[PDB]
């Protein structure tokens, strides 16, 4: 997700950010509303247990 | 789920050249080219065997 | 057919009835007796009388604008008068039609889509709405009967720069770094300058962004110069049907530099566009920017920078899908007081009246 | 009704042949050097060369025979324009849907202006 | 139906065998996009993908597409006549009526 | 991802190879490179790197690697085909029977 | 508050409104469809409207038009009147 | 004088020529040996069990494609049976349809492979019996089995043509190429560089000219020379088709003359 | 059903100016309903 959400709602995160870049969850969105509130993990990604 | 019989575009039939063409690609060294020994000229339907998926033997084990 | 949004055509001859029209009002196309024949079933109202051959040498031959000047209404006159144009021909240019007859120039967007003096605005508005709404009727069907025969299609070739004038955008391309060297080093030694606006940062990244944006120009305006002007997506194009001249430079020579909220691509984390990259490296071989096209086409250390530049007229896009709906609501809601009463005057609900005209 | 409009001789100089297939402009330029001609026509069918030569003719019918089998290209359209400018002169200028014509000459020829199209005659 | 590109197509008509450009191999086309639906999307990747596809004709190697690697069109155009056909995709057409 | 800012990795081999050579003067050879992705040459000081990316192309969405040439496309193009290919139809799994 | 205004005196256009028309025409409408006397040769039609429309452009059919002003007074016209 | 000149043969597909015609006529050929040419293949099943994998729906679909032996067809009573629409009997008989039978069972514990070989028709050398394009093979493959997965299936074959139903056809394609270097022009070939020089000449362009000049083009000239190549499925031997193409192409310009000339 | 006949959709027949088509989408063809009403206090009577 990405709560939120109920705090704008005009960019900020959705925009992509230089950071995403490898973990990336390149452009894979839903069209529109939530545009990048919802991303994947990438191919390589891993994350801390 | 096994081989379409008849190619999409032509007729070309192509339920019986299969249990003849896995005999070669895997059993006689000869290339994706070895196809063209079955009267393959066409794009076409020729793409048939070529792109297709082998969907039962992975099915057909589910016993009732 | 005519919304007074604008007193222009709010519908035209759009898409491939369009592309065919141009490929067909050239005076290269001669029709076989075999048909025109053929052809003449639709008009649908037809006189019943086969239009008197143009060409009676060897073969008896008809010429594309004839029998297109068939479906247009009798009587409607056009001066179009293009940019440059003779008391010659000079080369089909411009176009010009008299007793429903054209002889002159040839049909394009420019004359058949909600153009102001549009083709299609000036029989609707005489003699109103049909023949009028036969118009549509023959053209975006002789037309399309001409095309399904004449074949129209675009594959990779259409996209490929000649070799050689290929070798020449490369140069112009690379030929633009040496003018960016000449600016992220010779603005650290304090010989800018700036100004106006402000600020010294940003009018370094002005004076960049501007070569980049123009140098990119010469590189799409030699690759189009450059087409045959018989190569499918370049007569698309000039037809009007879909797509532009910055359509053909993206795919077929560069496509850089991309964007976002007004400047190229920003840096964070740190100070770094990315991981793959110095500091401080305001440079175009890294802060969004691409010297290849959707041929070679993008590298890695630019496919990203490209997809972030989407994500945001993605967004943009997103927006213009709801606020645009609430705006329009508003005005509605304050305006449906007003109407125009039987004295020659809009009023309000209440009678308070808002204009002595109908609209001055 | 024999309203013949046209009987002089022309030659080539230049044609194009300009990212056309089929249709070329020519040129003429004949008698003292005061006439000069010029039209698109089918290459496809009747090309020309330089120094073509051989005359033309225009009228406006119709009956007779011989000159119908004589020449070996023919056309037919309206002409719209006939101004006149630099020494008194006519310039006309012909369109056979798309095709077009232009002549650069005074009175006599001049039984022309009618714009009751024309049918052109080429005999080489 | 779409593409693997985002050419979101809907069927606009059934043509059956012989309308369709049967041409010259003479094959017919399964389903037909148009032509307009390219210049303004830009999406070179739909052509090059068709490019490649066929290339794994008269030869059957699954051609890899991968996103950064250096196989170019330049590349897959030699490997076109290569088995008689245009270096560039194309092919001449016969109208089916 | 904090790591990062720290870091200087590398995109390609190649380019690894390159300043390992300029370290000392080498030819560049750029009169012989055919049609392809004119990489950023050479590179702008940068005297070692520290990391290199296992390849570019595991930068992707689960169901966007599965795209034709995807680096080739638009952008906005590329953003799609992913969400609706989600919307699309085949065999989910060998046993739903 | 009406007031009525003279069938002699009128104010406003002759013409037939786009509005008017579009009236009219679904007045009759209902009316033929609910059977009802026929004032033009019945050329052969079956559509209550497309029959109405017969009428229009003969300029015979009845009802007529209160074009109420802002005042409050209106106007009277009738179908043979108007343009 | 002459009309065809074929050049290789085979049992599955016919190369020839045609000669003194027009366009139009080829093209006409090429159609009606598409489609309209009658032939038989099944189009209705009954299913008692089936516990295999292939759903009923996905056999009828499967079963149908699977080519059958017309050879004449149109010559009744026997060794041909007219449309099963218009026939002299109710509803489906024997005398318009012919019977075929399916009844597949499990003997093994490995697994089963059951090909067009396993039907049954019913003795009225017909035919009937469906073919097997495989080398000394048994035919094309119907579906797969493992344990107790019997399938019991009554099928029953019409006649039909293409339009019908892309299922009829007898035809694979055709592979026709008038003019095959560039007389008429009846194509403007896109460069990219150099013409004459991008398009490869086809293995059927040696039969002709007219390079050098500059004559210049012709234009009295038709396009006649049509280099056409059949191939049929192995329903029906490899014309036949053309054979009976034009045999119900007569036919059919006929019913037009006779409904002119009696009234 | 039914379908669906927005805010945006009805100012939309008001800009052409369909009194009686906008009056038939909305009042009839919806919820053609009728109500007695008294003269003085204007409310629904014991109707029959």
């Amino acid at each position: 997700n990405t709560p939120i959400g109920r705090d704008g709602k005009l960019a900020k995160p959705r925009q992509l950010h230089n950071t995403h870049w490898g973990m990336v969850c390149p452009a894979e969105t839903p069209e529109g509303q939530a545009c990048g509130l919802v991303k994947n993990l990438s191919l390589m990604s891993y994350v801390s247990v | 789920m096994i081989i379409p019989i008849r190619c999409f575009s032509c007729g070309k039939v192509i339920g019986d050249k299969w249990d003849t063409y896995l005999t070669l690609l895997q059993e006689d060294n000869t290339e994706g080219e070895a196809l063209d020994k079955l009267g393959l000229q066409r794009y076409c339907c020729r793409r048939m065997i070529l792109t297709h998926v082998d969907l039962i033997e992975k099915l057909l084990c589910y016993n009732p | 057919i005519v919304s007074p949004q604008s007193n222009k055509p709010v519908m035209g001859i759009v898409q491939d009835t369009l592309a065919g029209v141009r490929k067909f009002s050239l005076r290269d196309n001669f029709l076989t007796r075999n048909a025109v024949m053929n052809i003449m079933l639709w008009v649908p109202d037809w006189d019943g009388i086969l239009p008197p051959p143009v060409i009676l040498k060897p073969k008896v031959l008809w010429t594309g604008k004839q029998i297109l000047s068939l479906i247009i209404p009798k009587g409607i006159n056009l001066i179009r008068d293009d940019d440059k144009q003779s008391l010659s021909n000079p080369t089909d240019s411009g176009m010009l039609i008299e007793n429903g007859e054209i002889i002159y120039g040839v049909v394009d967007k420019k004359t058949v889509g909600a153009s102001q003096g549009g083709l299609v605005h000036t029989i609707w508005k005489e003699k109103g709405p049909e023949i009028c709404k036969g118009f549509f009727n023959g053209i975006q069907r002789v037309v399309n009967y001409w095309l399904l025969h004449n074949g129209f299609s675009i594959g990779i070739g259409d996209t490929i720069a000649d070799a050689d004038t290929m070798k020449e955008v490369t140069r112009t391309v690379k030929e633009a770094r040496r003018q960016v060297a000449e600016c992220i080093q010779d603005a650290q030694h304090n010989r800018l300058k700036p100004e106006p606006g402000m600020t010294l940062r940003e009018s370094f990244e002005a004076k960049v962004s501007r070569i980049l944006n123009q140098a990119r120009d010469n590189a799409g305006r030699s690759a189009e110069h450059s087409l045959k002007d018989s190569n499918n997506v370049k007569q698309m194009v000039a037809a009007g049907s879909k797509g532009s001249f910055i359509n053909i430079s993206q795919m077929s020579a560069c496509v850089g530099q991309q964007i976002v909220e007004g400047k190229r691509i920003p840096f964070g984390f740190k100070y770094r566009t990315l991981p793959h990259f110095p500091k401080d490296d305001d440079s175009p071989e890294s802060r969004g920017f691409i010297e290849n096209s959707y041929l070679r086409g993008l590298t890695p250390q630019e496919f990203f920078f490209h997809a972030m530049a989407g994500r945001e007229g993605l967004i943009d896009t997103a927006v213009k899908t709801a606020e645009t709906g609430y705006i329009q609501r508003r005005l509605v809601k304050a305006m449906e007081d007003v109407m125009v009463r039987y004295d020659g005057t809009v009023r309000n609900a209440m009678g308070d009246i808002i204009q002595f005209a109908y609209g001055e | 009704s024999e309203s013949v409009l046209l009987d002089e001789i022309f030659t080539v100089t230049s044609v194009d042949k300009q990212k056309y297939q089929r249709v070329s402009r020519i040129t003429a330029v004949s008698g003292q050097n005061d006439m000069n001609l010029t039209l698109d026509i089918n290459s496809q069918i009747y090309p020309l060369e330089k120094d073509a030569t051989f005359s033309l003719q225009i009228t406006s019918n119709l009956n007779s025979p011989d000159l119908k089998e004589a020449a070996d290209y023919i056309m037919y359209g309206k002409v719209y324009r006939v101004e006149e400018a630099k020494d008194e002169k006519v310039s006309v200028y012909v369109s056979f849907g798309g095709l077009l014509m232009a002549i650069e000459g005074s009175h006599r020829k001049l039984y022309r202006l009618s714009l009751d199209h024309v049918y052109l005659l080429l005999r080489r | 139906f779409a593409s693997r590109h985002g050419q979101k197509g809907t069927i606009g008509m059934t043509y059956r065998h012989e309308d369709m450009p049967f041409s010259a191999q003479g094959i017919v086309p399964d389903i037909i996009i148009n032509p307009h639906a390219i210049p303004s999307r830009m999406t070179v990747a739909h052509l090059v993908e068709c490019q490649l596809s066929k290339v794994s004709a008269l030869s059957g190697f699954e051609g890899d597409a991968t996103p950064f690697t250096d196989v170019t069109v330049e590349a897959v155009s030699k490997l076109l006549r290569s088995h008689g056909f245009q270096s560039r995709g194309f092919e001449v057409m016969y109208h089916g009526h | 991802a904090e790591e990062e800012e720290t870091v200087m990795i590398a995109m390609s081999p190649e380019d690894l190879e390159a300043s390992r050579q300029m370290q000392a003067g080498y030819e560049v050879k750029e009169e012989l490179d055919p049609a392809q992705r004119v990489k950023p040459a050479p590179n702008p000081h940068v005297h070692a790197w520290t990391h290199c990316e296992i390849h570019p192309a595991m930068i992707l969405g689960i169901l966007a690697s599965i795209i034709p040439f995807p680096d080739h496309n638009q952008s906005p193009r590329n953003t799609y085909q992913s969400a609706m290919g989600k919307q699309a139809m085949g065999v989910y799994l060998t046993n739903y029977q | 508050s009406g007031k009525a205004v003279a069938k002699e005196d009128r104010t406003t256009t002759p013409y037939m409104t786009k509005y008017e028309r579009a009236r009219i025409l679904g007045t009759r409408a209902l009316q033929i469809s609910m059977n009802a006397p026929v004032l033009v040769d019945l050329e052969g039609e079956t559509d209550p409207l497309q029959i109405a429309m017969k009428e229009l452009a003969q300029k015979k059919i009845p009802l007529l038009v209160r074009r109420y002003l802002p005042d409050g007074s209106y106007e009277d016209w009738s179908v043979a009147e108007l343009i | 004088e002459t009309h065809i000149t074929i050049r290789n043969i085979s049992k599955n597909s016919v190369d020839f020529v045609l000669t003194n015609t027009s366009l139009a006529v080829a093209n006409s050929l090429r159609r009606v040996v598409l489609a309209e040419i009658p032939t038989v293949a099944i189009d209705l099943v009954e299913i008692n069990v089936n516990t295999s994998v292939m759903p009923d729906e996905f056999l009828a679909h499967r079963l149908g494609m699977i080519p059958l032996d017309s050879s004449n067809i149109d010559e009744p009573p026997p060794v041909g049976l007219e449309y099963t629409r218009n026939c002299d009997c109710d509803q489906y008989c024997p005398k318009c349809s012919v019977e075929l039978f399916l009844n597949a069972k499990c003997t093994g514990e490995g697994t089963m492979e059951i090909y067009a070989r396993d039907l049954v028709v019913s003795s009225n050398s017909s035919l009937g019996h469906p073919i097997l394009a495989d080398p000394k093979s048994r035919g094309p493959l119907i579906c797969k089995l493992r344990k107790e997965q019997e399938i019991s299936l009554r099928c029953i074959a019409k006649k039909g043509i293409a339009k019908e139903h892309a299922k009829w056809s007898p035809t694979s394609a055709v592979a026709f190429e008038y003019d095959p270097w560039n007389k008429l022009q009846h194509t403007d070939y896109w460069f990219e560089n150099d013409a004459d020089a991008e398009w490869p000449k086809s293995k059927n362009a040696d039969w002709e000219e007219p390079p050098r000049e500059g004559e210049p083009f012709n234009f009295q000239e038709e396009p006649r020379r049509f280099y056409m190549d059949v191939e049929s499925v192995g329903s029906i031997p490899p014309n036949e088709i053309m054979v009976q193409g034009l045999r119900i192409l007569q036919e059919k310009l006929a019913v037009l003359v006779r409904d002119l000339d009696e009234e | 059903g039914g379908l669906r006949f927005g805010e945006m959709e009805r100012d939309c027949q008001i800009s052409h100016g369909c009194s009686s088509v906008l009056r038939e989408r909305l009042f009839d063809c919806s919820d053609a309903y009728r109500v007695i009403v008294c003269d003085i206090c204007g409310l629904i009577a014991i109707a029959s």
